[PDB]
């Protein structure tokens, strides 16, 4: 065989590149950042109709001001979330304040490359970390198993990502309202999803300064789905 | 065929890394010889200094392990010096723990046991050296004990090691058939050194200058190496007879 | 903590334990239950150093409950007592020992016999017809030497116990705020609410 | 580095099997047969010694049958040295339990722990598994007489009659034919010997190639006795059933 | 750095063979013949002293080794592996027995400890098996005289008489014809010398043969007097002269 | 085969191919020399000027150990630095316990045993440097050269790197022409010449000369760098000899 | 310690050791979980190539983790014991610190976390086991059924099956189980579970095990005759 | 027996206004009945408009101030040059002090 | 080929392929330029983005008040090495009340990178660094490579198409070295240098990243509208 921390001839880590292929097989997750808030949405993708879809937890709270959506080998994300939650609460204990979104992301990304021959392999999951702080305002971050993170105005990850990212390129502007962003995530999710989009196989969430991180109810999302379909038929 | 890379058994019950370590022994192309007198033990080895830029005083394969024990190595110098440093440490520790000087045969056994471990444990390679230990032991008298990369060791009436070892061995065998005894029946160590050089000359068929040889001598309560002039004095004595 | 008593009769084991929890010059509580159910037919009462008592009792409780789930079987009172003794015997040579004395009352379902074990903080185990820890024994043992009979009923055992509590309330210096009484028999563990 | 030489003893095949466990079972299938038969009033353990030499000391020998405590014994099939490591661990585990609870260890608990040790060697540590299968014969006051087996996978199961080692397929078919639930110890002794006599790779079954043991309640009143049979006692029981 | 070989180097092949054990047994086959014979009042163990060179002093190399005062050992196969096993066997007889019970272990239990050490080299990380088979002869009060063989796997078997190494197949056949249950110790030494002559090719005398017995107690070899219960070692190595005396009436 | 894929494996010859492969990395590196003299030693090295953008005099390759030992090496520069760092620890623990500064032969064996240790296991790589070093102790001047195998000897003159054969030939002439001895100030000038002559085997990029020395009379038994007037004097001597 | 990364990514983004552990689950005997209106039922296959067994003492397929939660599995039997033991220990540890028994979701999440840890820890292979975890939360009457697998993913199921020929029985359950109206009684839930196993099993003799879990630590295992009555009833209705 | 603590004397004083704050301290440093220095400052600017003094045993006082100054530096590195608020500084100093709960810094701290 | 499985293996020609593959990761990285005069030292870095929706990856990191670097290659490895440099700078301040010399900083990075190239299991660092600083001997610029090789220079560049900027600085050497007591002009020369490595793209306001340290100037980084002056 061959080493876990080996470089390829092109100058990339084999295991990191292979984990990126696992993330492409994962279900779609989209995030959009505005001046009124950051929206996070995911494809649930139940493997069978008997599976109770509300138990699929692919959007997750880290703190009141920071939320998280995932894509790939979602079991691997559990220890990453646990670390993020502990980092957020621990900082609040040491400094009597909320922790910066960027600093939280950086702490999660420090786990990523702690593998070799520490854990035996990289994580097989990508994260969209969305939040708000007083300094830099509403923020969206994409955290990879390479240990790298980019800030984004909008970002898609998972199986329909390259198609959804091209769509987000055209649609995003700096004056988007929160309501506009909610519909835009639902619109783009419906395009790239295999099965037909509804309240049971897709989930929305957001983070605002005032109300913090909130996962939307199936009743609330259903009305936004209905509002979206009417607006597309209206022209 | 990874059974030839590490010290595990081959299908025919062999350890190839041990066998190849034996071949590393002759990489220096040097022949050594050891013989016992009545009161002494003499060891001699060829000294080859090919490079003109070398300081010839630093080129040596004979080592003073303790005050009483001497050691000559057949093999590459890095492994020789590794073995020498360990033997020195072992001999010193023995004296501290047990209150008397480590015997030649006991040190030989200890180094042989260490060599054995490298043939059984995978992460450690064998040393590519043959170690010939000499002394005048306070219980056993004049002593020659030799160790190899297999972890084998035994006492010797006399011995030889190197590429042309077999020629030297038979030369010595024939002498002890004739003399009917276990040693060189000689009073002074000077004449035992003369015997050793004389029989090496006959077996190898080459003549030696003072800088072509290296000599170690063990007596009661000390082992010492001879200088170029001490050897030259010895070569003159052989020539005038 | 202070007063814990035990009486083994014909068909049951009765444990009586004081209700007071005192710290300094203040009785902080007067309704404290100084016992834990280890298994359906085994009860352990405890007394000693503050904190240690409950921490030890609950630790034993967790281990016996774990055994019960694993084997789908209840350990005998003799087996539970031997386990408890060993834990205390380990503890006494630790950095900080558990300073806890216990009584283990149980009904062995295989033998159809009640059993009472007295174990001190050193790991000193004895099976007894009646037992007590602390200063209580200095009154109750001689009283029970006189009035106890091996063939008594549970009702006779409760009257015998009332006689002990009355003597302790008369001659003990401290107000221990009465006792909680529990009975261990073939049908399990139950609490006497009016004592 | 060392990665090059790692056999990877604790991995799955593409089919979902454990290579080393399967190959250890293949090793055990060439070992001398061992039979266990459980009766209503006792248990028999019988085992065939691996191709005996005439100069082997027979009376002061122990290959197949080992005592774990006063109430539990095992029959071995596989590498004897591997078995002795596990037996000494089992002997210690039994005494730890007795020290803790002041009661003799229940048979299943001892079996589970020994099987859990074997399991560990298949999931972690990078070491080869133990090339051993055990037949456990024992008694406790909960379940009475019990027969179990364990194998290199660390999986264990309970039996009324069972064989391990060589020719188990043939042996199990003969046991399944003649076994019944109301059977006595003396009948089970006869069945054990008859089964070995037919499944043996030798020409004829003799006293010097056999180890035999019973666990009866044939002591005096409500107590269990272990009888590891002597050579002369095997010779007599072989004549008594009419095999020689 | 550090021992990165934490995995087994002996594993099961598809056929169920343990390759490294089989190959260790092959190394034992190539080794020089050694044997053991049990008598009614003693045990004899013997082997040829294969000299590496005639300049070598074969007295300094001891193939037959004392383990305890009443237990001895001989081998066939790789000599260095044997030497370290004798060191470990002597030490384990003290650490796991004499320092606990104040007396030497019985033969069977010391054998069991040696077997354990050899089994561990078959399963532990980063090691090969020992390339030797041992014959261990001994006496103890409650078991009397005994003789055991120990193989590279860690397996051991008791023997009335046996041989291991080069010409073991022929030597075992020879012993079967001569061995009976009424043999006296002197008769067993005689047979041991006859058996060993078949496998030896060159010189056959007290200087090329190494032979030891487990027999009567030797008070003269104890080194002190005054304790009646201490009567001396039962292990005795026969001298070069003592062997040659028995070779005349052969 | 496959005997060359792992360090510490003997080939059927009795050779460690991985050590021989480390020697190739040494042969690839720049030229460095050592000259033993009357009462001390002189070290010199070729520094290839890759670009105009390299700051002159500010990429120092010769290293000091303790206060009396100089070390220079050819091959993988970081491996050399790792060896010197060890040497400094070895020299410090010697002085700590025994008070006296480490003798040069003693120091040589400390490096020798450490390099040799990196040929014993497959979990480490051999050193990709040959190291020329030495100084002045109680017994006088000593010069040593240490190789990837752990092999070292004492030398009258030493050379390693791409221009080793040219430098060795030039060194052999000095040993023959000066049997009574060479002086410290002479050896500095000769060192400059030999580096300039050895530069003919690496002549695409022009170079920068760097010299150091230990001498009982000239530097008081301490290691110093040759700078300023004494350096320019040695450069001019070397420039005159090539033409 | 043995450090080797056994579970690693391949070029196509798969962890083969985890996927091969799923194959071991596919080889294992079938296990089914069906949750009703006021109950959960766990059904398990037992292969009939083993006669001369002692069913008194043989390890049962359904294991109690606490008095209110049960765990069945499919895959390697020896591996399952290690997960069951850890779960039982965590159940008692939760009672000790929180003064409340575990929820079914919490116990599942713990077992799933253990399985996940063995997919990115050095020197270990994944568990060749998938579990069905069923029960009722403390002081709650809503039935809970969860599934775990070697990768570490877990989720809740109205009904689910695992093991050999599980795709056949999952097909059966997908059309026969109504979300709007689950099995209203214990009898209805057991029957649907037995029916689903009868698609795959062979004979309904000593091949099917049924365990019924009800609220407030009310767990009972059905005997041969009790199960055989369901088998006899289903076959007579089938002939139509 | 060796006593790891000492008393270096002096005194400090902090007052808060509406849009300002003062932290004052005398410059005398003593041991027993001797003056060590007439001018040895113990009120320090720690950056981010925070002033600090740790009066009592001066070795512990200097150690604590040094550690807090260093804490401010790493707060900038780890949180994108963010200004450390006075309330956050206060909590950080609690953890510094309580870290040595069983071998305390013998000092009275004011920021 | 057969000798690139790990960093512990030499090739038959004496090469370490894992180190060379790590070196290759730097060439794929975005361009960054370093240059200095006698009074000041300047870093200029072309930042890279994933797409138009993403932010531009920050290339420059501060190590102390008088020292910092720019990176090219694996950014997490730069974070590890910069964190180590922060600690070593900080150790020098707390223990010795001494600002760490820029030369010692380079020596410490060299030795840290080396240990990863000689031991089994580990891997080389996959990043190149340009360290600038002002210490007791004036302005300094260093180039770090993950082979371990550290080099002091007047100017340099690393990353993709760095040869264009490196050639320009080789021509401009005599001019920019004497820009003393003038920060803006030394930056202008650095901005003109990095422009020689541009293809199709040009320097925009959120693309360019500049840093400076000097005699009476702490290490400070300029991004966003602060660099609009130099476009
Ligand atoms: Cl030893
Ligand atoms: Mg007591």
């Amino acid at each position: 065989d061959r080493g876990v921390s080996t470089f390829s001839p092109e100058g990339r880590l084999f295991q990191v590149e292979y984990s990126l292929e696992a993330i492409k097989l994962g279900s779609t997750a989209i995030g959009i950042a505005t001046k009124e808030g950051v929206v996070l949405g995911v494809e649930k993708r139940a493997t069978s109709p008997l599976l109770e879809s509300d138990s699929i937890e692919k959007i997750v709270e880290i703190d009141r001001h920071i939320g998280c959506a995932m894509s790939g080998l979602t079991a691997d994300a559990r220890s990453m979330i646990e670390h993020a939650r502990t980092a957020a609460v621990t900082h609040n204990l040491y400094y009597d304040e909320d922790i910066n979104v960027e600093s939280l992301t950086q702490s999660v990304c420090d786990l990523a490359l702690r593998f070799g021959e520490l854990m035996s392999r990289p994580f097989g999951v990508a994260l969209l970390i969305a939040g708000h702080d007083a300094d830099d305002g509403y923020q969206l971050f994409h955290a990879e198993p390479s240990g790298t993170f980019y800030r984004y105005n909008a970002k898609a990850i998972g199986s329909g990502s390259e198609g959804a990212q091209a769509e987000l390129l055209n649609e995003w502007h700096s004056s988007l309202t929160l309501k506009e962003a909610e519909l835009l995530v639902l619109k783009i999710l419906k395009q790239v999803m295999e099965e037909k989009l509804d309240e049971n196989n897709a989930q929305l969430s957001c983070i605002t300064k005032q109300d913090g991180f909130k996962i939307y109810d199936n009743e609330k999302t259903a009305e936004l789905i209905k509002e979206l379909k009417e607006k597309e038929a209206a022209e | 065929g990874y059974d030839r890379h590490i010290t595990i058994f081959s299908p025919e019950g062999r350890l190839y890394q041990v066998e190849y370590a034996f071949k590393a022994t002759n990489q220096t192309n040097i022949n050594s010889l050891a013989v016992r007198g009545k009161d002494c033990t003499v060891v001699i080895s060829q000294k080859k200094v090919p490079d003109k830029l070398l300081d010839p005083t630093t080129v040596s394969y004979i080592f003073c392990i303790s005050r009483t024990i001497g050691m000559v190595v057949n093999g590459p110098i890095p492994d020789a010096r590794n073995a020498a440093l360990r033997a020195k440490a072992e001999a010193a520790e023995f004296r501290y723990k047990y209150g008397y000087d480590m015997p030649c045969d006991v040190l030989a056994k200890r180094m042989a046991n260490l060599s054995q471990i490298y043939t059984q444990r995978a992460y450690m390679r064998p040393l590519g050296v043959i170690l010939t230990f000499v002394s005048v032991d306070e219980e056993l008298g004049p002593s020659i004990y030799k160790t190899d990369p297999a972890g084998y060791y035994v006492g010797y009436k006399a011995t030889a090691t190197g590429p042309k070892q077999q020629e030297i061995t038979t030369n010595l065998e024939n002498h002890f058939k004739k003399s009917k005894i276990d040693h060189i029946n000689e009073e002074s160590w000077e004449k035992v050194v003369e015997f050793a050089i004389t029989h090496m000359i006959d077996a190898l068929g080459t003549e030696f200058s003072k800088n072509d040889l290296e000599v170690g001598v063990a007596t009661k309560d000390k082992f010492f190496t001879l200088s170029a002039e001490n050897i030259e004095e010895r070569l003159v004595a052989i020539a005038e007879q | 903590m202070d007063i814990i008593l035990g009486i083994r009769v014909q068909d049951s084991v009765i444990l009586a334990s004081s209700k007071a929890v005192t710290r300094g010059i203040s009785v902080l509580k007067d309704s404290d239950d100084k016992t834990r159910q280890l298994s359906p037919h085994t009860l352990m009462s405890f007394a000693g150093e503050a904190g240690d008592t409950v921490q030890f009792a609950e630790y034993i409780q967790a281990n016996i409950q774990l055994y019960s789930i694993r084997e789908d079987y209840e350990l005998s009172p003799q087996a539970v007592s031997s386990f408890v003794r060993q834990e205390l015997a380990k503890s006494i040579r630790s950095r900080r020992p558990y300073q806890v004395n216990v009584l283990i009352g149980g009904y062995d379902k295989k033998k159809n016999k009640p059993e009472l074990y007295q174990i001190d903080y050193l790991g000193t185990k004895v099976e007894l017809p009646y037992g007590a820890h602390g200063y209580s024994g200095f009154y109750t043992f001689s009283l029970l030497d006189h009035h106890y009979r091996p063939d008594m009923t549970t009702e006779e055992g409760l009257d015998l116990l009332k006689l002990c509590v009355q003597e302790l309330e008369k001659r003990m210096p401290m107000d221990f705020k009465g006792v909680i009484v529990k009975i261990v028999d073939k049908d399990g563990i139950r609490q006497v609410d009016d004592f | 580095g060392s990665r090059r030489y790692d056999s990877r003893t604790t991995i799955f095949s593409p089919e979902g099997r454990l290579y080393q466990v399967e190959y250890a079972l293949e090793s055990i299938s060439h070992a001398g047969t061992a039979i266990g038969i459980m009766a209503s009033d006792g248990i028999v353990l019988a085992a065939e010694r691996k191709v005996t030499s005439t100069l082997l000391e027979q009376d002061t020998s122990t290959e197949k049958l080992y005592k774990l405590n006063d109430k539990i014994a095992v029959a071995v099939a596989g590498l004897t040295a591997d078995a002795e490591i596990l037996i000494n661990t089992a002997r210690i585990h039994a005494q730890n339990y007795l020290k803790t609870y002041n009661e003799d260890i229940p048979v299943e608990i001892l079996v589970r722990r020994l099987s859990d040790i074997k399991q560990g060697y298949t999931q972690h540590g990078g070491l080869r598994p133990f090339g051993v299968s055990f037949i456990y014969a024992g008694y406790d006051d909960r379940y009475g007489y019990q027969l179990y087996t364990s194998n290199p996978s660390g999986n264990y199961t309970g039996w009324k009659a069972i064989s391990v080692g060589a020719n188990t397929s043939a042996a199990q078919t003969l046991l399944q034919m003649d076994y019944k639930d109301d059977m006595k110890v003396d009948d089970a002794i006869e069945l054990a010997l008859k089964t070995l006599s037919k499944t043996t790779d030798s020409s004829a079954l003799t006293y010097d190639r056999l180890e035999f043991a019973t666990i009866r309640k044939g002591a005096n009143d409500g107590e269990v006795y272990q009888k590891i049979f002597k050579p002369q006692e095997i010779k007599d029981i072989l004549v008594k059933t009419g095999i020689t | 750095m550090t021992d990165r070989y934490s995995f087994s180097l002996t594993t099961f092949s598809p056929s169920g063979k343990l390759g490294q054990i089989d190959y260790a047994l092959t190394a034992v086959k190539q080794g020089v013949t050694s044997l053991g014979i049990k008598a009614t009042n003693g045990v004899v163990i013997a082997t040829e002293k294969k000299s590496s060179s005639p300049l070598a002093m074969s007295e300094t190399l001891s193939k037959v080794s004392l383990l305890t005062p009443d237990i001895g050992a001989v081998y066939s196969g790789m000599g260095p592996d044997y030497r370290v096993l004798v060191d470990k066997s002597r030490k384990v007889a003290h650490t796991s027995y004499k320092r606990i019970y104040g007396e030497y272990p019985p033969t069977k239990l010391l054998v069991s400890e040696v077997a354990k050490i050899m089994q561990e080299a078959t399963q532990s990380g980063g090691v090969r098996p020992f390339g030797v088979s041992l014959l261990i002869a001994g006496h103890d009060e409650f078991n009397g005289f005994s003789l055991y063989q120990v193989d590279p796997s860690g397996s051991y078997f008791p023997w009335k008489a046996t041989a291991i190494g080069k010409g073991s197949v022929a030597a075992k056949t020879f012993l079967e014809k001569r061995w009976n249950d009424e043999l006296e110790l002197e008769d067993a030494i005689h047979i041991a010398l006859l058996t060993l002559k078949e496998s030896v090719e060159g010189e056959f005398n007290g200087d090329t043969i190494e032979l030891a017995i487990i027999g009567d107690e030797n008070p003269d070899l104890l080194g002190y007097t005054g304790i009646p219960t201490d009567k001396g070692p039962r292990f005795r190595k026969l001298t070069s002269q003592e062997i040659n005396d028995r070779l005349e009436a052969l | 085969t496959g005997y060359d894929l792992s360090n510490s494996v003997f080939s059927p010859d009795g050779r460690n191919f991985q050590v021989e492969y480390a020697v190739k990395a040494v042969e690839n590196g720049t030229t460095s020399i050592g000259i033993k003299c009357n009462d001390g030693v002189v070290f010199a090295v070729e520094k290839l000027i890759t670009s105009k953008l390299l700051v002159p005099q500010k990429n120092v390759k010769i290293q000091v150990v303790d206060r009396h030992i100089g070390c220079v090496y050819s091959g993988l520069i970081p491996d050399g630095r790792h060896l010197v760092n060890r040497g400094r620890e070895e020299a410090a623990s010697f002085k700590k316990l025994y008070k006296t500064p480490i003798p040069i032969p003693a120091f040589a064996d400390r490096l020798g045993q450490y390099v040799q240790a990196h040929t014993l296991y497959n979990s480490v790589r051999p050193f990709g440097v040959s190291t020329i070093f030495g100084g002045v102790d109680k017994n006088g001047a000593h010069l040593y050269m240490l190789e990837p195998s752990g092999s070292y000897w004492g030398y009258k003159g030493a050379a390693t790197g791409k221009g080793r054969q040219s430098a060795k030939a030039e060194l052999e002439k000095l040993v023959d022409h000066h049997p009574e001895g060479l002086s410290a100030r002479e050896a500095v000038k000769q060192a400059a010449k030999i580096i300039y002559l050895a530069h003919e085997d690496n002549k695409e990029k022009d170079f920068e000369l760097e010299i150091s020395w230990c001498s009982l009379s000239e530097t008081n038994g301490l290691h110093k760098f040759v700078k300023g007037d004494l350096l320019q004097e040695a450069i001019d001597f070397a420039q005159k000899e090539i033409n | 310690g043995y450090d080797r990364a056994l579970s690693i990514f391949s070029p196509d983004g798969h962890i083969f050791q985890v996927e091969y552990a799923l194959e071991a689950v596919k080889r294992g005997t079938c296990a089914v979980g069906v949750k009703g209106k006021n109950c959960v039922v766990l059904g398990c296959e037992r292969r009939s190539t083993l006669k001369l067994q002692d069913t008194r003492i043989t390890p049962s397929k359904v294991s109690k983790i606490d008095s209110h939660v049960v765990l069945s599995f499919s895959g390697l039997n020896a591996d399952s014991r290690i997960l069951i033991e850890k779960a039982r220990v965590e159940a008692q540890s939760h009672r000790l610190t929180l003064e409340d028994p575990v929820t079914v979701e919490y116990l599942t999440r713990y077992v799933a976390g253990v399985q996940q840890r063995y997919t990115q820890s050095g020197g270990v292979r994944p568990f060749g086991v998938s579990t069905l975890i069923a029960g009722f939360d403390p002081r709650d009457d809503e039935p809970k059924l969860y599934q775990t697998e070697p990768s570490g993913i877990y989720s809740s199921w109205s009904a689910q099956t695992i093991g050999r020929n599980s795709k056949t029985v999952r097909e059966f359950l997908e059309k026969n189980y109504d979300r709007k109206e689950p099995p209203a009684t214990v009898e209805e839930c057991v029957k649907l579970t037995v029916r689903s196993l009868l698609e795959v099993v062979q004979t309904g003799a000593k091949n099917i095990e049924i365990t019924v879990v009800k609220p407030d630590s009310d767990i009972v295992a059905l005997s041969s005759e009790e199960i055989n009555q369901y088998v006899t009833q289903i076959e007579q209705e089938k002939q139509e | 027996q060796f006593n790891p603590y000492g008393d270096n004397g002096g005194t400090i004083l902090g007052i808060a206004g509406e849009d300002f704050a003062v932290l004052a301290g005398d410059t005398r440093n003593i041991t027993d009945y001797s003056i060590n220095s007439r001018y040895e400052p113990k009120v320090f600017d720690c950056g981010d408009n925070i002033v600090m003094s740790a009066n009592g045993f001066a070795a512990d006082g200097d150690a604590l101030v040094k550690r807090f100054k260093n804490s401010v530096k790493w707060y900038h590195f780890d949180h994108n040059d963010k200004k450390l608020s006075i309330n956050s500084a206060a909590r950080n100093i609690q953890h510094l002090l309580y870290g040595k709960r069983f071998f305390p810094y013998y000092v009275h701290t004011i920021i | 080929n057969n000798y690139d499985g790990d960093t512990v293996t030499f090739s038959p020609t004496g090469r370490l392929f894992q180190v060379e593959y790590a070196l290759e990761a730097i060439k794929q990285g975005s361009v960054t330029v370093g240059l200095r005069s006698n009074t000041h030292a300047v870093l200029v870095a072309l930042k890279r983005n994933a797409d138009e929706l993403s932010s531009y990856q920050k290339k420059i990191i501060k190590c102390d008040e008088h020292m910092g670097l720019s990176l090219a290659g694996l950014a997490p490895d730069a974070r590890v090495l910069s964190n180590y440099l922060r600690q070593q700078c900080n150790y020098s301040s707390l223990v010795f009340n001494r600002k760490l010399a820029v030369e010692r900083a380079g020596h410490l990075l060299c030795d840290k990178a080396q240990k990863n190239t000689q031991s089994y299991g580990g891997r080389p660092y996959g990043v190149g660094l340009l360290i600038i600083g002002y210490d007791k001997s004036g302005a300094h610029l260093l180039e770090f490579q993950p082979s371990g090789n550290v080099t002091e220079l007047y100017g340099t560049a690393i990353g993709a198409r760095s040869q264009g900027a490196k050639t320009y600085l080789e021509r401009t050497l005599d001019t920019f070295i004497k820009i003393d007591g003038n920060p803006d002009e030394l930056i202008k020369a650095g901005v003109e240098a990095i422009s020689q490595s541009l293809r199709d793209e040009s320097l925009t306001v959120d693309n360019l990243s500049i840093a400076i340290v000097g005699k009476d100037t702490p290490f400070t980084i300029y991004d966003g509208e602060a660099v609009a002056k130099y476009i």
